[PDB]
């Protein structure tokens, strides 16, 4: 199956400049017109840049006209979205998105989508983790669930993996998406849902969370 | 980039039905094509549904068609998606995007984009249930200077919201309540820390006060060390 | 590029409903997009409707919107055309190729093209009448040599087919009696001709026989010059 | 409104090459995948070649693969398919077709479609042409038909044009598509309806027929 993995992105004060990647897989970006959209809650997701084939033609918005620069780079098979002079407006979650060929498996094709944060008076923030064992009365009650605390990181974005002893885990997680706090910082949760028996059956369970590819993490265990 | 009102979500069990709708506020859209895009929680973006401008070619994701039927009626200005059958596979937030095509024109590079504020569906098959308060017991590890945090979890109750507090109202700096979660069954999860001092610890006694008054149940429950 | 068997063209009055359909004959076809081309009499080709590999997502032309319906059973291997309320606007040849999609695979790029043979779909409110002959009289100029073409003109009768002779089968050596042709009435018209030698004209008699049995009717019409 | 007007194409012995062009009005050929397709009676409309933007990948059918050559000039905004090695199969209708762009005002967008004929022992054959003015018999019933009559020309394409004094005629042309005659040459038949007003209200009223480009034509009055 084709995708298009996003890389670049993060924090930026106004006047400031980043670049966004798209790496294709599966396709070459110059036959398919890509564009980029970005997310802002109560904004919904507006089309910011597009580019149209071979020609070169492309499209802006009339807000990052003269800031912004589509650019496919073919030799790479990566679509790249220039962004200059931010403004705090231009904080928002950028995704990849292709031409959506709909007579298709799928209609569209979209990045995962990076986040772009413009902002003066707030610094880098590393994340406080704080990581639960499942409680006796829980684990009395026939069920368990390991509990993932993350607060005070800026700007507002984590990833979040779960890992028994070693290996990856992937079922029962639940994470929310991140929350500003009182002190304009940012809030996360992680849950792990798990049968006594796997908990007990596992030397260690642990929690790894990045902000900004921040490897912070905790393991806690039933001894 | 202008905005359309978008209307219809909510909550409903499974089976059931809903329709979201776009509509233009005091002017009159220039007609063209239409999208819908949805958004599960922790997942990426996907494509339900496309419509033309004359409203006569219809795409559905596989996922999808059947179920779900797109419509516009360009007399009102309005693009529809009348949601039947409903899933917890359909639990997403549903945006009104305008579709990027292959252009080709400059017609098409400087049409319009429309877009919606994104409104959230809920199919859930659960209803009113009071919370399953577990305590977040504080570690082995307590430095007498300060560094020590314990919380209360909040499991399964059903609807938001649930109100925490901690002693009463009387111990308030620095807990951190954290927005809840919709899992698999249905329902809703949160949970409250507070970082406190070690020294009283042992000596103080902390409970944290969990209401939910769409069951009209709290829990004040001990969060003591083992 | 292989062929599928299409049926279920023909002939109906304005408002009737007729069914197309393609399916394989002894093999299972690879599922993708496929859609319907027609092409009116003295006019170019045109798409009408097109459906996905799975089914869900159809394409109308906006001339055919409503009246129309593709749809599809893969487990027959057939695309179906239910076409409704049909107008004069609509006679035309149907065809059953695969659309040409934006590739970007290599699945895409050797994709197998399915055909149809293309059946005649006729939306004519007239029925059986029989003809009006005229005679295409000889001109002014006539060389004692040859070159004396005369002709008779068959119009507007219904339906197909007319049998035509000139003085009873005698006269054979160089008559072209043209196919018929559609007209915006409904009804068919055609003429033939013979070229005749001029030292006949004047001494020799011609009459062309015209018959029309789907009305139970002929004419012989002398061809005499003014 | 966009257009693809077609060029080339004709008579060919087995052996023979010929190159088709596609004239791109409206757009540009390189952002949008282009393709040919032929006709026979009882063959369809099977796509022959395609081409797919940028990348240069081309799609071939198994019969021209090594034979036919799809291309674009863009400093021309061309569309062109040469064809070597043709045999007697390759004899159809050649239309230029576009991709599909199934969500614009229609699908798809055609050529007017050549004619491609490939034979050995049949040459060029100029056709012979008689017009005949209404009747009298006709003008008496109160209506009035022009009949132009074509035959005997190879290969079996022509195009009609009606033309009042010198004016282009619009409507009541009735022009069949040649059909195959005894000889193995091709006929075709050319109807204007007519009120008897405008009969006797033109000086003259002329019938061409151009086969290759072949303008032959007749003229009637009603003097």
């Amino acid at each position: 199956e084709v995708q298009l993995l996003e890389s670049g992105g993060g924090l930026v004060q106004p006047g400031g400049s980043l670049r966004l990647s798209c790496a294709a897989s599966g396709f070459r970006i110059s036959d398919e017109d890509m564009g980029w959209v970005r997310q802002a809650p109560g904004k919904g997701l507006e089309w910011v840049s597009s580019i149209y084939g071979p020609s070169g033609s492309t499209y802006y918005a009339d807000s990052v006209k003269g800031r912004f620069t589509i650019s496919r780079d073919n030799s790479k098979n990566t679509l790249y979205l220039q962004m200059n002079s931010l403004r705090a407006e231009d904080t928002a979650v950028y995704y990849c998105a292709s031409a959506l060929e709909p007579l298709s498996e799928p209609l569209g094709f979209w990045g995962q989508g990076t986040l772009v944060t413009v902002s003066s008076g707030q610094p880098k923030a590393a994340p406080s983790v704080t990581l639960f064992p499942p409680s006796s009365e829980e684990l009395q009650a026939n069920k368990a669930t390991l509990v993932c605390l993350i607060s005070d990181f800026y700007p507002g974005a984590v990833t979040v993996a779960w890992k028994a002893d070693s290996s990856p885990v992937k079922a029962g997680v639940e994470t929310t998406t991140p929350s500003k706090q009182s002190n304009n910082k940012y809030a996360a949760s992680s849950y792990l849902s798990l049968t006594p028996e796997q908990w007990k059956s596992h030397r260690s369970y642990s929690c790894q969370v990045t902000h900004e590819g921040s490897t912070v993490e905790k393991t806690v265990a039933p001894t | 980039q202008v905005q359309l009102v978008e209307s219809g979500g909510g909550l409903i069990k499974p089976g059931g039905s809903l329709r979201l709708s776009c509509a233009a506020s005091g002017f009159t859209v220039s007609y063209e094509s239409m999208g819908w895009v949805r958004q599960a929680p922790g997942k990426g973006l996907e494509w339900v549904s496309a419509i033309s401008s004359s409203g006569g070619s219809t795409y559905y994701a596989d996922s999808v068609k059947g179920r779900f039927t797109i419509s516009r009626d360009n007399s009102k200005n309005t693009v529809y998606l009348q949601m039947n059958s409903l899933r917890a596979e359909d639990t997403a937030v549903y945006y009104c995007v305008t579709p990027e095509r292959q252009c080709k024109q400059s017609t098409c590079y400087a049409r319009p984009r429309y877009w919606g504020q994104g409104t959230m569906v809920t199919v859930s098959s659960a209803s009113t249930k009071g919370p399953s308060v577990f305590p977040l017991a504080p570690s082995s590890k307590s430095t007498s200077g300060g560094t020590a945090a314990l919380g209360c979890l909040v499991k399964d109750y059903f609807p938001e919201p649930v109100t925490v507090s901690w002693n009463s109202g009387a111990l308030t700096s620095g807990v951190h309540t954290f927005p809840a979660v919709l899992q698999s069954s249905g329902l809703y999860s949160l949970s409250s820390v507070v970082t406190v001092p070690s020294s009283s610890l042992g000596t103080q006694t902390y409970i944290c006060n969990v209401n939910h008054k769409p069951s009209n149940t709290k829990v004040d429950k001990k969060v003591e060390p083992k």
